[PDB]
């Protein structure tokens, strides 16, 4: 059994240095057989190798990140560490450490490095890069255009833009409208602020008859906003 | 963006066989380097599934198999079970420039538990309220699709737009089908500098697009 | 009385072969060498001779013969020939342009690959200059690709000079292991000491 445990600050401001530490249990980081690596995953996206350190001093870096990556080993704490300089919003990701092992029955470990795989993996730690202070959202109407109006159903909604931190709650007509409603999870923008949208599918013959208000609540900033959504012409 | 190319989604009924390809080039898989496969269950870290093209670590069931041929590799899953719904990643080594480990873009495997459904797409231009606030956001809302896997691509006068785009992972709505959203954030200047913008939504290999124009 | 056949099975039937970067050389002298039985000893994928005609090799004599042996992958057998270039010819085993000898090779997938992979056959990937004919580089010094010295440590622009082949049984033939034996014939201003049966010496 080998276990790896990440640890790092959850939030870092842009241009700062991200420092992460991975503690190894059930093995020695002074190994001349195994290497120790970092991989990351932006929320909702794929995996990206950061770099690897082997036998205390040997390093191998992702070429597109090499200038910003520093790896090191502390044998007294049985851990290895990652430092990523000059972070931007593109560096918001879950960071995993992993043991990188060579194929079985290998005599010359450094010669087999291209055939290494990752096993086991740590639990991962989410790092958000943002300079955002707590801030209330702006609410804009997503009006039903002349398109859906011509048919049977009509889609309309509310854009809840540039708030921090999460979460924000959205209802419609103070909770009196619930069917056909879907409120999406938030995206984190490169500004370091969140946005989400809430949509409702409604009968087209209701657009003059029925009022449609989205109620938006952002408790951290103590902000509440009602927005009426009407079919204002092009 | 990833150096190894995987299909974004694969699906099969419980008990069927399923394959996930992983195509590289003569500088990685075609250069003789091994392919490893990791399974990422939802909410969990990746875990080793296949190593060295076709070897199973202890604990990985018989139903998983791997192979490689030329510049490509393949993960096969027989007797599909609900436990198998996950994202699968291939990984190899690329010798170009100074050398680097490379990953595929990942494949969402869906074990079918309901009928397939093509997405409905609605593209909202920036509201006049937002434009008066000196901002522009195009909102592309996608709903009522299954499996919950979709690829979103934005175009400004047929030119692919990468920056200013953010997209949510498909999540279930009240009828248990899936929905997703994508945003293109622009300044008003660049909003009005193009004839039209396209939100293109690819689902199970079929692409539907919606278009908006600042004039219309 | 010199009825002792040359010990070719010692080289060809050796249970283990060397990596190409540390290729082996066996000195063979003071014996009789029929090459017909070599060209009939097994099914060789490659059997090319340079400098002397392969028809009447048996009617020739030489001071001594050297048998170099190693493993490479299939697509690299073509580099074991005069005038060739590539990582093997440049960095691992180099034949001269005026080579006189024979290159013999056969597929060893049944011996040198294994399920899960055999990664213990290595080749040299980096070198500051090309090998001269028949020279050998067994060093494992970190390769300094850039302006900053390596101090025996791997890093950017500091690379371990050797790399594994990945030999698995289901590899394409171009990536399967091949055992290679190179026969060099030394013609020196000295009495012959290796002779074929069909020469008028015998
Ligand atoms: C490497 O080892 C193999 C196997 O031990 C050698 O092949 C063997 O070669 C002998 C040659 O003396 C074969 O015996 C011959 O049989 C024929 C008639 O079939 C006869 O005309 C010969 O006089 C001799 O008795 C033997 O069958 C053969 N074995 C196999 C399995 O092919 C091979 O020669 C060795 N290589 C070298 C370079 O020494």
């Amino acid at each position: 059994q080998v276990q790896l445990q990440e640890s790092g600050p959850g939030l870092v401001k842009p241009s700062e240095t991200l420092s992460l530490t991975c503690s190894v249990s059930g093995d020695s980081i002074s190994s001349s057989d195994y290497s120790w690596g970092w991989i990351r995953q932006p929320p909702g996206k794929g995996l990206e190798w950061i770099g690897t350190i082997y036998y205390i001093k040997n390093t191998y870096y992702n070429p597109s990140l090499r200038s910003r990556v520093t790896l090191s080993v502390d044998t007294s704490k049985n851990l290895f560490s990652l430092k990523l300089s000059s972070v931007t919003a593109a560096d918001t990701a879950v960071y995993y450490c992993a043991r990188e092992r060579p194929p079985f029955d290998v005599v010359v470990v450094p010669a087999a490095r291209p055939y290494n795989w990752f096993d086991p993996w740590g639990l991962g730690t989410l790092v958000i890069v943002s300079s955002a202070s707590t801030k209330g959202p702006s609410v804009f109407p997503l009006a039903p255009s002349s398109k859906s109006t011509s048919g049977g159903t009509a889609a309309l909604g509310c854009l809840v833009k540039d708030y921090f931190p999460e979460p924000v709650t959205v209802s419609w007509n103070s909770g009196a409208l619930t069917s056909g409603v879907h409120t999406f999870p938030a995206v984190l923008q490169s500004s370091g602020l969140y946005s989400l949208s809430s949509v409702v599918t409604v009968p087209s013959s209701s657009l003059g008859t029925q009022t449609y208000i989205c109620n938006v609540n952002h408790k951290p900033s103590n902000t509440k906003v009602d927005k009426r959504v009407e079919p204002k012409s092009c | 963006q990833s150096v190894l190319m995987q299909p974004p989604s694969v699906s099969g009924a419980p008990g069927q066989r399923v394959t996930i390809s992983c195509t590289g080039s003569s500088s990685n898989i075609g250069a003789g380097y091994d392919v490893h496969w990791y399974q990422q269950l939802p909410g969990t870290a990746p875990k080793l599934l296949i190593y060295g093209n076709n070897n199973r670590p202890s604990g990985v069931p018989d139903r998983f198999s791997g192979s490689k041929s030329g510049t490509s590799a393949s993960l096969a899953i027989t007797g599909l079970q609900a436990d198998d719904e996950a994202d699968y990643y291939c990984q190899s080594y690329d010798s170009s420039l100074s050398g680097s480990k490379v990953f595929g873009g990942g494949t969402k495997l869906t074990v079918l538990g309901q009928p397939k459904a093509a997405p409905s797409v609605t593209l909202f231009p920036p509201s006049s309220e937002e434009l008066q606030a000196n901002k522009a956001t195009l909102v592309c809302l996608i709903s009522d699709f299954y499996p919950g896997a979709v690829t979103v691509a934005w175009k400004a006068d047929s030119s692919p737009v990468k920056a200013g785009v953010e997209t949510t992972t498909p999540s279930k709505q009240s009828n248990n089908k899936y929905a997703a959203s994508s945003y293109l954030s622009l300044t008003p200047e660049q909003w009005k500098s193009h004839r039209s913008y396209s939100c293109q939504v690819t689902h199970e290999g079929s692409t539907v697009e919606k278009t908006v124009a600042p004039t219309e | 009385n010199i009825t002792n056949l040359c010990p070719f099975g010692e080289v060809f039937n050796a249970t283990r072969f060397a990596s190409v970067y540390a290729w082996n050389r066996k000195r063979i002298s003071n014996c009789v060498a029929d090459y017909s039985v070599l060209y009939n000893s097994a099914s060789f994928s490659t059997f090319k001779c340079y400098g002397v005609s392969p028809t009447k090799l048996n009617d020739l004599c030489f001071t001594n013969v050297y048998a170099d042996s190693f493993v490479i992958r299939g697509d690299e057998v073509r580099q074991i020939a005069p005038g060739q270039t590539g990582k093997i010819a440049d960095y691992n085993y180099k034949l001269p342009d005026d080579f006189t000898g024979c290159v013999i090779a056969w597929n060893s997938n049944n011996l040198d690959s294994k399920v899960g992979g055999n990664y213990n056959y290595l080749y040299r990937l980096f070198r500051k200059s090309n090998l001269k004919p028949f020279e050998r580089d067994i060093s494992t010094e970190i390769y300094q690709a850039g302006s900053t010295p390596c101090n025996g440590v791997e890093g950017f622009n500091c690379y371990f000079p050797l790399q594994s082949y990945g030999f698995q049984p289901t590899n394409g033939v171009g990536y399967q292991p091949y055992r290679v034996v190179v026969l060099s014939f030394e013609l020196l201003h000295a009495p012959a000491t290796v002779c074929g049966p069909g020469s008028h010496h015998h």
